[PDB]
């Protein structure tokens, strides 16, 4: 049900919820990275009134880690070994944090770092002060 | 000795999707940067490789597969799709490893009137396999009836013509697409980047 319902690659965001500024939280996504593990892995968020914008990217091999200036030592983007989950460890959360949590599966991109193949539905963080 | 990519992206021609064109670069130094320092290309993506490091790395074998489709397949020229340029025409492995790029050519390849050169296959008893080329014209059975080469009701020729136009929106439009392949297989490496 992510952005093409019918496609055979469907990605399934879950973890979201409310959380107190300056806290963490953990968002997995379930992935099908055994069977397409060239495909760069990422995390993509959208608040209200505005435009969707790159968190952070991984391969399927735990490197070509790339984030965001915004959340550099923040967040962190992983893997488990079997390739069937993507993370993202948030700490630190501030306001400015909430949005809907988007995955996201393609190739690494020359202009951009994920060139998106496929987005999963999106699940929403609230930071509350 | 540098790698004929000129030959591979500024080719005059480019082949129907059905019948897509492979050129073996081998033996020669490949310098990516006339391809990644360029801005005329509209998809430039790649898997199990990043673009910027393609000028570090060395591989066994390296393929070139160019072909002709409208804007709004070029979606299918991805792991995992489906369509008919995916199932019929040309297939990316699951785990490909290698670059996609593309680039809009309404310049090159619309006629007013409509260009019938680019054809692509609209009928398969089956999907491709991976890298698989299927120029095979038997006519299509699609009922109960045995066609025996001859066209007609529920008997379909497979092919059909893109028939580009000028006037057409951008997702109609003809776009030139080149498949770098990346292949590893445990021998000396023929292609390396200019180190
Ligand atoms: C594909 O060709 C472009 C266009 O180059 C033009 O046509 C050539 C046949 C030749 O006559 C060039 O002098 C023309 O400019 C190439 O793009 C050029 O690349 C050079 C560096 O090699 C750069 O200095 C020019 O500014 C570029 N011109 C444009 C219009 O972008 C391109 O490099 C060729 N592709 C490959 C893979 O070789």
């Amino acid at each position: 049900m992510g952005r093409d319902p019918n496609s055979h690659v469907q990605l399934v965001e879950s973890g979201g919820g409310l959380v107190q500024a300056g806290g963490s939280l953990r968002l997995s996504c379930a992935a099908p990275g055994r069977t397409f593990s060239t495909s760069a892995m990422g995390w993509f968020r959208q608040a209200p009134g505005k435009e969707r914008e790159f968190v952070a990217a991984i391969d399927w091999s735990n490197t070509n880690i790339h984030y965001a200036d915004t959340v550099k030592g923040r967040f962190t983007i992983s893997t488990d070994t079997a390739k069937n989950t993507v993370y993202l460890q948030m700490n630190n959360l501030k306001p400015e944090d909430t949005a809907v949590y988007y995955c996201a599966q393609g190739g690494w991109g020359l202009t951009q770092p994920i060139s998106v193949d496929y987005w999963g539905k999106g699940t929403q963080v609230t930071v509350s002060s | 000795n540098l790698c004929p990519f000129g030959e591979v992206f500024n080719a005059t021609r480019f082949a129907s999707v059905y019948a897509w064109n492979r050129k073996r670069i081998s033996n020669c130094v490949a310098d990516y940067s006339v391809l990644y320092n360029s801005a005329s290309f509209s998809t430039f993506k790649c898997y199990g490789v990043s673009p910027t490091k393609l000028n570090d790395l060395c591989f066994t074998n390296v393929y070139a597969d160019s072909f002709v489709i409208r804007g709004d397949e070029v979606r299918q020229i991805a792991p995992g799709q489906t369509g008919k340029i995916a199932d019929y025409n040309y297939k990316l492995p699951d785990d490909f490893t290698g670059c996609v790029i593309a680039w809009n050519s309404n310049n090159l390849d619309s006629k007013v009137g409509g260009n019938y050169n680019y054809l692509y296959r609209l009928f398969r008893k089956s999907n491709l396999k991976p890298f698989e080329r299927d120029i095979s014209t038997e006519i299509y059975q699609a009922g109960s009836t045995p066609c025996n080469g001859v066209e007609g009701f529920n008997c379909y020729f497979p092919l059909q013509s893109y028939g580009f136009q000028p006037t057409n929106g951008v997702g109609y439009q003809p776009y030139r697409v080149v498949v770098l392949s990346f292949e590893l297989l445990h021998a000396p490496a023929t292609v390396c980047g200019p180190k």
